[PDB]
RNA sequence: CGCCCGGCCGCUCAAAAGACCUGAACCCGGCCGGCGCCGGCCCGCCGGCCCCGUCUCGAAACACGGACCGAGGAGCCA
RNA sequence: GUGGGCCCCUCCUGGUAAGCAGGACGGGCGAGGCGGGACGAUCCGGACGCCGGGCCAGGGUGCGCCGCCGGGGCCGGAA
RNA sequence: GGCCCCGGGGGCGAAGGCGGCGCGCAGGCCCCGCCGGACCGGCCUCUGGUGCAGAUCUCGGCAGCAGUAGCGCUACUCCGC
RNA sequence: ACCCCCCCCUCCGGCCCCGCCGCCCGCGCCCCAGCCCCGUGCCCCCUGCCCGAGGCGGCCCCCGCCCGGGAGGACCACCC
């Protein structure tokens, strides 16, 4: 399962993770709001996540995400706190980061996040019962994950 | 506009197509000039060349006026090329004088399709 | 490599015709067909309706089937019909069926520039 | 591509209103100011009841969906030229943007040159005995909450324009004095020749 | 093989073809651009445009069938 | 293939009547594009290959919306 | 079933796939670039289980809805941990 | 005139003044009658077509949350 970014002559650390049993639309949302970040303020923040200290922003996947008071200078006023999707995208995280110092004596003090792709991945198929003899469907919504660090974009 | 930048000009407006309220005709402009409030007047600004300044690019497309419409001032006119939606309401220039614009001033169907049966010469 | 002069190509319509509300749904095709409904809007053919299909679109009958090169086309695969089809002939130009390879493209190009005669995909293969 | 600025003293609506949506779609700006001296003919009373019956009609289930009533003669004047003009298009909506309607004179306004439009005037289109009645008085009976504020501000500016001419007199008595510039004669002579 | 603590680099091979030939549609994620058909004009304006198939004197119908997509699907034979 | 028709104009029959039901010469929709009658299968014109120019039927010519002036008068529905 | 002038086109790249131009009133045809990796046809004569939008069509995949609706039997807590 | 419209009263896009503090744009002023209409039955008619700064009229910009209580409360918001 390949990458999707493909950008050349530039110095990049990679990792992924491919099947994760977590949410799609949550661990898409976390993605997406550490996009853009020096690595030091990212773990901090992901770290401020896992205790409330800081939100994340919900677009693109919102109907029945509350509106909380964390939220008041984003874009929007819904948001959440993943702690799954947290988990995940730390332990990616540290990898991409680790990838790039070995790779190139390079300090996490000039590195940023500068790609993200989420992407939604075959399910786990169990069942559950309904009433008058029925049987339906409760599925899970896996996704792969993959991350992408390196120097400041313009 | 380095071309037609001295010429002093008489005013018109484009108001709108030739149409009825079923049917719209872009080939021909109907064309309002200044001071002309009779069919019989018209007489005067018929057959003369005219144009208009397209926004972007800023360059003028060059006509000329063909045929009174109406009793009361109003003419029809043909383009170079037919002429966007957007330009309505803008001003149209009426020369006084006399421009050698060559082929530039006669529309597209009179350019080609003309039938002098124009063999493709091939040199 | 040159054509004799003609009379000036005319194409009545410009765009293609296209089938009946194939804007609409993916599993309808833009290929035409001819509408057949009893309540078919483009059947009865009202006004602001998509135009149909007619005799009366026809080329010129001197000018159909030649390209804007002027030259009408043949299309071949072998020396031997380069050279037969192309015997004594200032109508048509030759082009190379797409199966042909690079080695023979070269040998045909080569016979044909011989003959006198023009080639549409002269530069495919390099 | 200057304005034209009309002063609405004298004139019928209905006829005024034709006019300036035609001038409008031609792509000019027009103001029009003193909107509460307009005409409307027949009846105070008919008039009157028209308005009111007017008024009567708006959404059943929200009124803040139905049809807005504007009590001011500035606004019942632009809602008639809305009447002639295609507004819900973008050309329409460009004509709109092209407009402006005043009560009164407004400094913004009070140095531009006014012209009117005889041939809509009530003392050329209407026959002597039938009756009339001007805007203001309409709006005030139907809500208009400001016509003695416009008033007072009428009677200060036209006292002080009535100073203004006095000089405005002499000013161009002096302007006058200059049938002494033969680079001027050289060619009133040249359109006498003409006209 | 090397490096971090599953990932990255690279290794076999013509090629990963890496759990496997090719790999369409419907549907979706990241980057980049912009905000329905016909016609004129280079392009966002102006003009025209009810949902098909069917039974029916008569269908846009508050008549019925039809979320989407692929593949199959009905006058042949004695 | 069809053997459920329907409407208009004139002429009729039953019924208080009906966008009701039943008959007659001619025409139309059905199975007839286009313009007009704001809007309508049938009314007023005109009945059809793809284009360029011209003339114009029916209806109309304050602004929406293509198109005008002059002259002489006047200023839904029953008893 | 034949022909395809020293015996039709093909790893010097077949069929198929994705974009793009050209020809034809049209059904459709032809070429180019990229993928793919072994077969394919134009003309004459012959044969048929020979062309789909619909059948509450069949089988398979799958969207919005939606991170939505939803998760009797009194009860767990501290420390090791 | 119990009728109708406005006030009071409820919501209220937008706008205005004041605090800390730069840009742009345009160039045009009698009034009042119409069976006195006071000497009419004109002007303008070049917004670039060669026009281009003061005064007078316009335009743009200009202002934090988290955190905890509450007289506030589904979540938010609101008042401190
Ligand atoms: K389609
Ligand atoms: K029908
Ligand atoms: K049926
Ligand atoms: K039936
Ligand atoms: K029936
Ligand atoms: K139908
Ligand atoms: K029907
Ligand atoms: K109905
Ligand atoms: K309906
Ligand atoms: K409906
Ligand atoms: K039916
Ligand atoms: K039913
Ligand atoms: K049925
Ligand atoms: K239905
Ligand atoms: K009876
Ligand atoms: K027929
Ligand atoms: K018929
Ligand atoms: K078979
Ligand atoms: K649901
Ligand atoms: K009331
Ligand atoms: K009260
Ligand atoms: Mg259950
Ligand atoms: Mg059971
Ligand atoms: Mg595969
Ligand atoms: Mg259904
Ligand atoms: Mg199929
Ligand atoms: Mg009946
Ligand atoms: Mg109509
Ligand atoms: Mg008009
Ligand atoms: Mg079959
Ligand atoms: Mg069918």
């Amino acid at each position: 399962v390949k990458y999707a970014f493909k950008s050349d002559n530039l110095l990049v650390g990679k990792s992924r993770r491919d099947g994760v049993k977590a949410s799609f639309k949550n661990t898409y949302s976390t993605c997406r709001a550490i996009k853009g970040m020096g690595v030091k303020r990212a773990f901090a923040y992901l770290d401020n996540v896992l205790n409330h200290k800081e939100i994340v922003p919900f677009f693109k996947f919102y109907k029945g995400v509350g509106r909380h008071s964390q939220a008041r200078g984003s874009g929007t006023d819904k948001g959440r706190w993943p702690e799954k999707s947290v988990v995940v995208v730390k332990d990616i995280l540290k990898q991409a980061v680790s990838n790039a110092k070995h790779a190139h004596k390079k300090e996490e003090d000039e590195l940023y996040v500068i790609s993200y792709c989420v992407n939604r991945a075959r399910g786990r198929r169990r069942r559950t019962f309904r009433a008058h003899g029925r049987i339906s469907k409760y599925e899970s919504q896996p996704c792969h994950v993959e991350l992408i660090v390196g120097p400041k974009p313009l | 506009m380095e071309e037609i930048k001295g010429k002093t000009f008489l005013p018109a407006i484009f108001v709108g197509y030739q149409r009825s309220r079923a049917k719209q005709r872009e080939n021909v402009a109907l064309v309002k000039v200044s001071g002309i409030y009779t069919r019989a007047e018209t007489d005067k600004v018929l057959g003369r060349l005219i144009a208009i300044i397209h926004s972007k690019s800023g360059k003028p497309i060059f006509g000329k006026i063909c045929r009174p419409h109406g009793n009361s001032g109003m003419v029809r006119a043909r383009f170079y090329t037919n002429l966007p939606g957007q330009l309505m309401g803008h001003k149209v220039r009426v020369f006084y004088d006399n421009i050698d614009v060559g082929d530039r001033a006669t529309p597209k169907y009179e350019r080609l399709y003309g039938n002098p049966n124009a063999t493709v010469t091939y040199e | 490599i040159h054509p004799l002069p003609h009379k000036i190509i005319i194409k009545k319509r410009k765009n293609k015709f296209i089938r009946f509300q194939s804007e609409r749904f993916v599993r309808v095709k833009p290929s035409w067909r001819k509408p057949r409904g009893i309540d078919s809007p483009m059947r009865h053919q009202y006004r602001g309706q998509r135009p149909m299909v007619s005799i009366g679109y026809g080329s010129d009958k001197e000018t159909r089937f030649m390209l804007p090169c002027g030259f009408f086309k043949h299309r071949i695969s072998t020396v031997h019909e380069l050279k037969t089809l192309f015997m004594n002939n200032k109508t048509h130009a030759a082009q190379i069926a797409h199966g042909v390879s690079a080695r023979s493209r070269k040998q045909i190009l080569e016979e044909a520039k011989k003959m006198g005669v023009r080639v549409l995909n002269a530069d495919a293969k390099l | 591509m200057s304005r034209i600025v009309i002063d609405c003293k004298g004139h019928i609506l209905g006829r005024l209103s034709a006019i300036v949506a035609k001038e409008l779609l031609h792509g000019h700006e027009v103001a029009l100011v003193r909107c509460e001296k307009a005409i409307i003919s027949g009846a105070f009373r008919d008039v009157k009841a028209h308005y009111l019956k007017k008024m009567h009609k708006r959404t059943n289930f929200n009124h803040l969906r139905g049809p807005f009533h504007f009590r001011a003669p500035a606004e019942i004047v632009r809602r008639t030229i809305r009447g002639m003009i295609p507004y819900k298009t973008v050309r329409g909506s460009d004509a709109m943007s092209r407009l402006r309607v005043y009560d009164g004179i407004p400094p913004c306004c009070a140095r531009y040159k006014r012209v009117v439009c005889p041939s809509a005037m009530a003392y050329l289109c209407l026959r002597p005995e039938r009756r009339r009645c001007e805007v203001g008085r309409v709006a005030h009976e139907i809500g208009w909450q400001h016509a003695a504020d416009v008033e007072r501000y009428e009677k200060r500016r036209l006292e002080e324009c009535d100073k203004w001419y006095q000089d405005k007199i002499q000013i161009d008595k002096k302007i006058a004095e200059a049938a002494e510039k033969d680079a001027e004669l050289q060619r009133i002579n040249a359109e006498l020749a003409k006209y």
